[PDB]
């Protein structure tokens, strides 16, 4: 315990950044009247999705890898698996709306944001959460009660359909693989229009573009590769490696207030005012 | 003759303001001072009013 | 809450409903400020107290305002762009046009507002430099040191000694624009005449770029 | 000679005025007032916020009953407010979106507005048909209207950017008297309580007292170094205060005919957009360009408070007839009622 | 200029249905709330229904709730009253009233003529005086009483005064107990406190003879007084 507590200490430290990083986004949306815009609605909903991860998901997961077995009720890990998976689904789908919002605000700077209103932004966030809730929460709470019975050991807790290579591969495409094609396609088209503008009349364009698309791929692709080989194979993944890619999925929750909110200079000024002049 | 007429009008305007009755500052200072002490109880900003009589509670 | 002020509160709620429906309509239009001298011909730019003109290019509404040193310049703090028209033919008032453009560029309330520059009467400066007329280098003592004349040249051909006369007058205003501003606002120069009919598209293309820079700045892509 | 001889007489007349001015300054007003207790820290808090404007508020006037107020913004709307219950009584669309001034009649039956259209439009409120209609459009000014105040239901005085002030008969629509004598653009205008005089501050760093029934400039005041943006009258009626772009407020006296106090500070660089006095005249409230208002001591020349509730430039200011509220509008599209 | 023209009425069998209508001309009908007030031949003034501006708030009387429907058509400048399951107690003249509500407003200011329809926790307003002989040139005081304190906490007392001349629609005289209406001579005045009200007439003349009504606006239902008739000598 004198040597393995560093894993326990490191997880809670990077979790502590996630709560204070996300909370500073919501209070910047409140104390600054200039930030209360339609464009910043998706930044708040992303922070709301990432706030559930910081206070529930990584705190409950860090007990799983310290203890080494489940120490809660059987009808309490399923609620955690429903909450954690939907909120992580909501975080990715909120990024996809931002990619669509940034696409139309650049290619159509005169004909998009005028039509977009507070009613139009409501259905952007709404299907980012409803599709997140529908795709995962009935699939975990209503699985042992629908087909068969309980299959997980009492000492372990997984999504309980990892063994079936029918809905695991289908949901992996419908949660990570399909959105990562749209975010890569759209952001390259966004960078194309930045070079087109400068030629008519390149430095910070590639800096933000790389930071957006590498803080998402690195923190997610280990998990979505590891989940696919468990569709056909059973125990070819060491548990040391599996929880490493499982916890990398929460690092995107840490960096989302940095690479999306702090890119705006108005958010950065409000962050320094609240952090220093408390 | 526009410059002459402009200069002639300024002299007549200056003469109408150079000969007027003036009092000293100390009489003007006491007039502005004693106006405030005669109306200090009627100023809600200087003397705060209780919230029962406040119409902006 | 009595019976009547409840009905008065319902009247107010209908007023907020009517106040927010045209504010959405007001947010869909673009406001432009027109400035220039008496000989600039600023009225003959877009063929379409205060004079307000309406024109639409590619289904977005534009609003151009003509008024008529300038204390009222703080009213036009939130405009999309300012359209400045210069008499490039009249070499006598060009130095006055430089000084007037200096006041607009370095104004306190226009530190982030772009200026679309229209060098009007560009056909007339051709006859002043191709035919026999007053020397351009007389008024401005540095043209005859013609420099980089046609440093890069885009014209199919218009007796390219005219082009250097065009480029020198254009460079006298861009040097003012690049002197200060730190990239917050950008001056777009154009050469216009009375027979030109593509002026509405040039403002539309420039205003698309202006909104693009404001959009790119909040994502840190510029 | 001619212009050379006439210029020599103006210099001698100007020197005589300063010589007669110096003979009346026996002691400083700040020196004499250094015997009374300071007001202390004046703490005023926001009571309610009037929301509904979607552009920069440029003008606001209180009503006589100190419950109704009219606000002018760049969205082309005149909104009459019920300041007690936040309710909007009226929403008057404007033919021009560029208004720099607004006014409320003492009777309450009319409101006025004006701006870059050089027209003082007067709107009738208490009509039949249940709607607000424009009843008079006053034309004749060359420059932009900067201020307008109602003498009565049939008389109104306008300030304009044609370096002149005017007096109108609203029923006839004609300019009864034209006030000339300024050099620069006239920015603001205040009325004496007895209505027989009014003062105006212009861009020539000068303030001039005028007689409404005669049309002649009674007095001229020159102590500023920049554009005078605001002017107000001490409730006594024999003094007035000017706000200017040089980060300095000054108080003048009519009978003394010279400057009396200078309100300045080292940490204040921004100019003054609006000024207003209190019921007793002890407090002088001024709006600045640094997103907040400052409450000065009109006798002690010491800062007594700062009203910081706006995140944009404070453009207008207003104090009620009974002194029970202070309303501040700004460029952030909000109105705050302070107490 | 302002006109409220009514239509409908007639002789209806009991159990039938009618739809009264009121055409509005000469004023902004959209910004005005509307009220239906009946008048039985053997009774006084009774309130039926109310529709607000924008049709967001609708109130009915207890006698007509569930079988009467009130609606308005703002582009057509016409409000309706769909009356179903008629009885003999609904035989009356149905007046249409315009009304507006803001600070300093004067509701119940204009009434129209009425349709004569013939079928083959509420505050009570008491007008003790019924018939009063009045000579010209004298001063007449009319008093009204209620069952509650009509003064509210915002400094407003909601008492209205109406005058019904013979063969004429009732006309507003005093709104909120103290303020004179437009077009009313200055000789009329109103004063009082909670539960005790008084209308004062000074130097009475011709065309000042009729049944005076006392109405409260503190809380719907809207209740009128019995009436105070004035007669010559
Ligand atoms: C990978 C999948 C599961 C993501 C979940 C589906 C939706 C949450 C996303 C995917 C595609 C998005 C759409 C892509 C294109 C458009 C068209 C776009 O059209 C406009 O720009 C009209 C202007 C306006 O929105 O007012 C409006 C947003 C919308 C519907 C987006 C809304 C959000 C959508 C439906
Ligand atoms: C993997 N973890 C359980 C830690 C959080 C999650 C999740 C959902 O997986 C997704 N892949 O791409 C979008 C959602």
């Amino acid at each position: 315990v004198w040597q393995v507590v560093f894993i326990a200490f490191l997880t809670g430290i990077l979790a502590l950044v996630t709560i204070i990083g996300n909370i500073l986004v919501i209070v910047s949306f409140k104390v600054n009247k200039q930030l209360k815009t339609v464009n910043n609605y998706f930044l708040l909903s992303l922070a709301c999705a990432d706030l559930i991860i910081g206070v529930i998901s990584m705190n409950l997961f860090t007990t799983y890898i310290i203890m080494n077995r489940w120490a809660l009720g059987n009808l309490a890990c399923d609620l955690w698996l429903a909450i954690d998976y939907v909120a992580s689904n909501a975080s990715v789908m909120n990024l996809l709306v931002i990619s669509f919002d940034r696409y139309f605000s650049i290619t159509r700077p005169l004909t998009y944001r005028a039509k977009r209103t507070t009613k139009r932004a409501g259905v952007m966030i709404g299907l980012a959460w409803v599709i997140s809730f529908v795709l995962w929460a009935p699939a975990i709470l209503f699985w042992q009660y629908f087909v068969g019975k309980r299959t997980v050991p009492p000492g372990e807790c997984f999504i309980q359909f990892l063994s079936e290579p029918t809905i695991t591969f289908g949901t992996a495409i419908a949660a990570f693989y399909m959105p990562v094609t749209i975010m890569t396609i759209l952001y390259w088209r966004i960078y194309k229009e930045t070079e087109k503008r400068t030629k008519e009349l390149e430095k910070k364009a590639a800096q933000t573009l790389s930071a957006i698309l590498l803080a998402f791929i690195i923190t997610w692709t280990p998990y979505n590769i590891m989940v696919l080989v468990n569709t056909f194979c059973d125990s070819c993944i060491p548990k040391t490696f599996w929880n490493l890619g499982y916890w990398l999925c929460y690092i995107n929750s840490t960096v989302n207030p940095v690479c999306y909110a702090l890119c705006n200079k108005t958010f950065r000024t409000t962050f320094k005012m609240l952090l220093l002049c408390q | 003759t526009a410059s002459i007429a402009q200069a002639r009008k300024l002299v007549e305007q200056l003469k109408m303001e150079a000969n007027i009755d003036r009092i000293k500052v100390s009489k003007a200072a006491a007039d502005l001072m004693a106006y405030c002490e005669a109306h200090a109880k009627e100023d809600p900003l200087l003397t705060p009013v209780p919230a029962s009589e406040n119409p902006f509670r | 809450v009595s019976a009547e002020d409840k009905a008065a509160a319902e009247r107010s709620k209908m007023i907020d409903k009517n106040l927010r429906e045209d504010g959405e309509k007001a947010r869909r239009t673009l406001r432009l400020l027109l400035l220039g001298a008496d000989n600039s011909g600023k009225s003959t730019i877009v063929k379409q107290g205060i004079f307000e003109t309406k024109f639409q290019v590619d289904k977005v509404n534009f609003h151009m305002f003509d008024v008529g040193r300038r204390k009222w310049i703080q009213c036009f703090n939130d405009v999309t762009a300012i359209i400045f028209v210069v008499d490039s033919s009249d070499y006598n008032r060009l130095q006055e046009a430089l000084n007037d453009f200096k006041s607009i560029w370095n104004n306190r309330w226009l530190r982030t507002i772009s200026v679309i520059l229209f060098l009007n009467k560009q056909d007339l400066l051709a006859e002043k430099v191709l035919a026999g007329k007053s020397k351009i280098e007389d008024y401005f003592p540095e043209f005859a040191r013609y420099t980089t004349p046609e440093d890069a040249t885009p014209e199919p051909g218009e007796d390219p000694r005219v082009t250097r006369a065009k480029y020198f007058i254009r460079k006298e205003f861009v040097d003012i624009s690049t002197a200060s501003g730190d990239g917050r606002h950008i001056c777009y120069p154009h050469f216009t005449c009375a027979v030109d009919t593509e002026n509405a598209r040039r403002i539309f293309n420039d205003c698309k770029d202006i909104i693009l820079q404001m959009n790119l700045r909040e994502y840190n892509l510029v | 000679s001619e212009l050379d001889q006439l210029r020599q007489e103006a210099e001698q007349l100007k020197n005589q005025i300063r010589d007669a001015r110096k003979a009346c300054a026996d002691a400083t007003l700040s020196q004499i007032t250094n015997n009374i207790d300071p007001v202390g820290r004046i703490q005023m808090r926001t009571r309610r916020t009037l929301r509904g404007h979607l552009a920069k508020i440029y003008a606001m006037h209180w009503g006589t009953d100190s419950r109704l107020l009219v606000s002018a913004s760049q969205d082309g709307k005149l909104i009459i407010w019920d300041s007690y219950t936040t309710n909007k009584v009226h929403a008057i669309p404007l033919r021009s979106s560029w208004v720099m001034t607004c006014a409320y009649a003492p009777s309450g039956n009319y409101v006025a507005c004006g701006g870059l259209d050089n027209i003082c439009s007067i709107y009738n409120l208490k009509t039949r048909e249940g709607n607000v209609r424009v009843s008079r459009e006053l034309a004749g000014h060359t420059g932009y209207l900067s201020c307008c105040r109602f003498l009565d239901d049939n008389q109104i005085v306008t300030s304009s950017g044609d370096t002149t002030c005017a007096l109108w008969d609203i029923e006839t629509g004609q300019q009864t008297t034209t006030f000339t004598g300024h050099t620069g653009d006239v920015m603001s205008l205040s009325l004496a309580p007895d209505t027989r005089l009014f003062v105006s501050g212009a861009c020539d760093a000068s303030a001039k007292l005028w007689d409404v029934r005669e049309g002649m400039c009674r007095q001229t005041f020159t102590g500023h170094e920049s554009d005078i943006n605001a002017i107000c009258f001490f409730p006594n009626g024999n003094a007035f205060a000017t706000g200017s772009d040089d980060a300095t407020c000054r108080l003048f006296d009519l009978r003394a005919d010279q400057e009396l106090m200078t309100y300045s500070h080292d940490n204040i660089i921004c100019g003054i957009t609006s000024v207003s006095f209190s019921k007793s005249g002890r407090l002088l409230l001024a709006g600045y360009d640094d997103f907040n208002c400052n409450v000065w001591d009109a006798l002690k020349a010491d800062r007594a408070g700062v009203l910081a509730g706006h995140d944009n430039r404070v453009s207008c200011l207003g104090v009620t007839d009974d002194g029970m509220a202070v309303a501040t509008g700004s460029w952030d599209s909000f109105l705050k009622i302070w107490n | 200029d302002v006109q409220l023209v009514e239509s409908g009425g007639g002789l209806v069998q009991p159990g039938g249905s009618r739809k009264l209508s009121c055409s509005a001309s000469g004023f902004a009908f959209s910004s005005f709330g509307m009220h239906w007030v009946r008048q039985a031949p053997e009774k006084g003034l009774e309130w039926v229904a109310y529709i607000s501006s924008g049709s967001g708030t609708i109130y009915y009387a207890d006698t007509v709730k569930g079988r009467f429907t009130i609606s308005r058509d703002d582009p057509k400048n016409t409000l309706f009253l769909q009356m179903t399951s008629l009885r003999s107690e609904d035989t009356a003249m149905y007046y249409c009233v315009r009304s507006i509500y803001y600070y300093g407003s004067s509701p119940f200011d204009f009434w129209g003529q009425g349709t004569t329809l013939t079928v083959s926790s509420d505050i009570v307003m008491t007008q003790a005086t019924s018939s009063v002989p009045v000579t010209p040139g004298e001063s007449v005081s009319i008093s009204c009483r209620s069952s509650k304190s009509l003064l509210h906490s915002n400094g407003n007392t909601y008492l209205y005064w109406f005058l019904q001349r013979p063969g004429q629609s009732p006309q507003l005289l005093i709104y909120r107990m103290s303020n004179l209406a437009s077009g009313v001579p200055d000789r009329f005045s109103g004063s009082g406190s909670g539960t005790a009200f008084t209308l004062t007439i000074s130097r009475l003349e011709a065309e000042d003879v009729g049944v005076y009504y006392c109405m409260q606006h503190l809380e719907y239902p809207l209740t009128f007084g019995a009436g105070t008739k004035l007669e010559l000598k």
